């Protein structure tokens, strides 16, 4: 579905932001590039929080719907709350 | 309930069969509440409405006691 | 609303529960702003009144401008939202807020 | 004695007032209201020996939208009713020109008249009622909430607004106390209101099957 | 399908799935329980 | 062995694994048992 007529909710879930951690966690550990100056951190899963906060994981949610339609949401649309 | 000097909107059973029979699927899902809510609460604990709500809900969206 | 809740509650019984403890809300208000309660108060009572509605317009549950989702809406919210215009009146943030 | 039964039919009678009245037939506010003197004043005092008998207080009235959308209410003579009192009524509703009636039982059917309800349902809608399924409106109950017969158009819309299927819907059977009540039919759809100690209100639709 | 390794996550990911493909663009999804992002071609 | 499946779904109805609707909304509500609280209606006991 298009950016527009998205009827799921903007904020990020605690499901979301635990997995969207993981899995940028994995690809950090697997040498994927970083999009945040890290200051000396060294723990991909600091690094994946750090680039959460702020909005930088490269990643995109596709919420599916019931009926089996599905939204598309980039990690930093959503409202994003730890 | 068909009695005189009965009151037939209060009056209640905790056989919810009978329930079922005389006032239908909807009476079930409140009286079922009633009944759960009652053996939970006679010991001074408490659960959040929406537990008991959701189990009542399932055992009942079928159209009958499942 | 109080014609609404007696039916809702016909034993009278006040404990409900809710999302957002409104008393907590307001006495820690009066404790962050340094509030003195001796003193008359520069809160237009308007904005109490529209500040209210303007509030109501945003716990939303269900989305959409259609008839049975509005509906819904005002189900969803009804208790609260008679909560909410119970306290947040123009009166008690002037007589005791 | 003989005043119980003057005390059951027209407790029945006050019941049937108040299922046409929700069917959304035009009933009169004085009929629903009747009380027993008044009853006894229209039909008399006793059945037994007296003027109230069965069928006398046959029961007609009219659909509020549509004055030729018409029901009959029957008491039968027979306490267990058979093809022969059907089929004339049957009869009555060829003439009259009326395509549904109810049949307050007294006690009972034989088989084939059960059967013959169906035999001719597509035809002539009949719906039994048991003499004691009627001593007492059960929508009056504190536990049965505010059911409304949903339109077709109503259900479309429905079906649209939560992109549902008629399968998704929670089900209630044919024959609920409630369904018979409003006299609903396979497919239709009931938009159940009742009051949430969570939200204040919920609204709850059943399809019938 | 292809299969990308995170390291080419980088700007040229999108070069590097058909320069790889060229050796060997649809929506690149993430495996659950891997860095690899598959692509259909 | 009944419940396991019945979910939130991100149409913030409740569905089973068939995705037969349970409730139109959680709790009739759409909250978290974890948030609310318990408070007082205030208008429903005061004399007229």
């Amino acid at each position: 579905q298009a950016n527009q007529k998205r009827i799921t909710t903007p904020y990020m879930t605690k499901y979301e932001r635990a997995r969207v951690l993981g899995t940028r966690a994995l690809q950090i550990a697997m040498c994927a590039p970083v999009m945040v100056e890290l200051e000396g951190e060294t723990d991909p899963l600091l690094i994946a929080m750090k680039e959460l906060k702020a909005r930088k994981i490269p990643i995109i949610i596709r919420r599916y719907l019931p009926d089996g339609s599905y939204e598309d949401w980039g990690v930093d649309e959503l409202i994003i709350s730890d | 309930l068909s009695e005189k000097d009965v009151d037939p909107v209060r009056t209640t059973s905790n056989d919810i069969v009978e329930i079922f029979t005389v006032l239908g699927i909807e009476a079930v899902r409140k009286a079922l509440e009633r009944e759960l809510y009652h053996v939970i609460s006679f010991d001074g604990s408490y659960v959040n409405y929406r537990h008991l709500a959701l189990l009542c809900d399932t055992m009942t969206c079928r159209g009958h006691l499942m | 609303d109080r014609e609404v809740l007696r039916v809702i509650f016909p034993t009278g019984d006040s404990k409900v529960v809710l999302p957002c403890n409104l008393l907590r809300m307001i006495w820690n208000a009066q404790k962050i702003f340094h509030i003195n309660p001796r003193l008359p108060s520069d809160l237009h009572p308007i904005k109490v009144v529209e500040g209210v509605k303007e509030l109501s317009k945003k716990l939303v549950i269900v989305n959409g401008d259609d008839p049975l989702s509005r509906q819904a809406q005002e189900n969803a919210t009804l208790l609260f939202n008679i909560h909410l215009r119970s306290t947040l009146c123009s009166r008690r943030m002037a007589e005791e807020f | 004695d003989d005043e119980e039964e003057t005390y059951r039919l027209w407790k029945i009678r006050k019941t049937i007032m108040q299922l046409c009245h929700d069917r959304g037939y035009l009933v009169t506010q004085d009929e629903l209201d009747q009380t027993l003197e008044e009853f006894k004043a229209q039909f008399g005092d006793k059945p037994s020996e007296g003027r109230p008998r069965r069928t006398d207080l046959t029961v007609l009235v009219a659909h509020n939208d549509d004055p030729t959308d018409q029901m009959f209410v029957f008491f039968p003579e027979e306490p267990k009713v058979g093809i022969k009192t059907i089929k004339v009524y049957c009869q009555r509703m060829q003439e009259e020109n009326i395509t549904r009636a109810l049949i307050v039982v007294q006690q009972g059917m034989t088989p084939s008249a059960k059967q013959s309800l169906v035999d001719m349902a597509p035809k002539y809608i009949l719906e039994q009622f048991l003499q004691q399924e009627l001593l007492i409106n059960i929508t009056e109950h504190e536990l049965v909430p505010e059911h409304v017969v949903m339109t077709k158009e109503e259900v479309t819309e429905l079906l649209a607004r939560y992109k549902l299927r008629e399968n998704q819907l929670p089900r209630i059977q044919a024959g609920d106390p409630v369904a018979r009540y409003f006299g609903i039919k396979r497919g239709q759809v009931v938009k159940i209101i009742r009051p949430s100690e969570t939200a204040g209100r919920y609204i709850t639709y059943r399809l019938v099957q | 399908e292809i299969l990308l390794h995170p390291r080419y996550f980088g700007p040229n990911l999108l070069n590097t799935v058909k320069q790889k493909l060229f050796t060997e663009i649809g929506a690149g999804v993430i495996q659950p329980g891997r860095g690899f992002v598959l692509y259909p071609v | 062995k009944s419940m396991e499946s019945v979910m939130v779904k991100y149409d913030a109805t409740v569905r089973n694994s068939i995705n037969q609707v349970v409730q139109l909304r959680y709790g009739e509500d759409g909250l978290a048992g974890e948030s609310v609280e318990f408070q007082n209606l205030a208008t429903l006991k005061p004399s007229n």
